[PDB]
């Protein structure tokens, strides 16, 4: 609440818990972490500004 | 000291008669005798009502209000037996004192009052009731001519200037208060707070006067100085630099 009027906020909880921890792991997963880790940092982005 | 005394129970014709008296010895003492007379004069709202008095024993119909049509020429000779003289080493300064009826800024004597004199100063009953004394509203009080009563050779260069500062101050105070009682402290910037506490120590050692406090003009400056340094220079603006050097850094 600002000057007696509300208004909402989100904030983003990480659960600690995954189910693609490993997928591929004979093939190669390194540049799918670097996209989970960019699109982590992007729902973070995305959140704030919803 | 000259007491002249008149009761209520007393003559009606009487009333009407003191002043003029009062006024007669303050002239004699301030020419004759070149002094420097302080006349202070009280409840004119009753003198008002003698002249009432007189006026149906005149036979006269009533004017405005009831009061008689002629009251502007009597209490301007009152008024204007005041000032400073060629030749001469004396003054006469008049106060008196107003009952304003009923809060009403429009019965005829204030404003003829206001109309005759030069400037007026206001007191204020939730002052009275906050049990601050003496109760005086300085935000409406307005003295006429002090740019000249007051500056430097006479006293300390900046008066003035501190009365200025003061007055803005307060007026600042008091709109960010007002803002404040809607808004909230969640929204409210340090300077702001600041400001509040310079309100708040203002009414309580500025106004407050105390009945028995003998007090100087040189040190009720260093009260001033000491309230307006609370802030920094920063927002001291109107001011002068060249001038704040005297007490600001202190």
């Amino acid at each position: 609440n600002v000057a007696g009027v509300t208004l909402p906020v989100f904030e983003h909880y990480h659960e600690g818990t995954d189910s693609y921890e490993l997928t591929g792991l004979a093939r190669g997963g390194e540049q799918l972490a670097k996209l989970k880790r960019n699109y982590a940092k992007a729902v973070e982005l995305l959140v704030e500004l919803a | 000291v000259c007491l002249f005394l008149n009761l209520a129970n007393d003559p009606t014709i009487e009333r009407i008669i003191t002043p003029r008296l009062a006024l007669t010895t303050a002239e004699f003492l301030a020419y004759q005798c070149e002094k420097h007379v302080l006349v202070i004069l009280t409840d004119m709202s009753s003198y008002a009502e003698a002249l009432r008095e007189v006026s149906a024993a005149r036979e006269e119909v009533p004017g405005r209000r009831g009061f008689p049509g002629y009251m502007y020429t009597d209490l301007a000779t009152i008024y204007e037996r005041a000032g400073r003289v060629e030749g001469r080493n004396g003054s006469i300064t008049q106060i008196p004192i107003l009952t304003m009826p009923n809060d009403d800024i429009t019965h005829p004597i204030p404003d003829l009052t206001g109309y005759i004199t030069e400037g007026q100063i206001y007191v204020d009953r939730q002052l009275h009731n906050r049990q601050i004394y003496p109760p005086i509203n300085v935000l409406p009080s307005l003295s006429r001519l002090m740019k000249s009563a007051i500056g430097e050779g006479m006293t300390r260069k900046d008066h003035a200037d501190v009365s200025n500062q003061l007055y803005a101050c307060y007026a600042i105070g008091k709109d960010v208060q007002a803002m404040k009682a809607v808004v909230g402290e969640e929204a409210l910037t340090s300077d702001d707070l600041l400001y509040l506490e310079f309100l708040q120590k203002f009414e309580k050692n500025f106004i407050t006067q105390g009945p028995y406090e003998n007090r100087t003009v040189y040190e009720t400056l260093d009260i001033g100085w000491q309230l307006l340094r609370i802030f920094p220079k920063e927002m001291l603006k109107r001011i002068p630099q060249s001038t704040l050097s005297e007490f600001y850094p202190r």
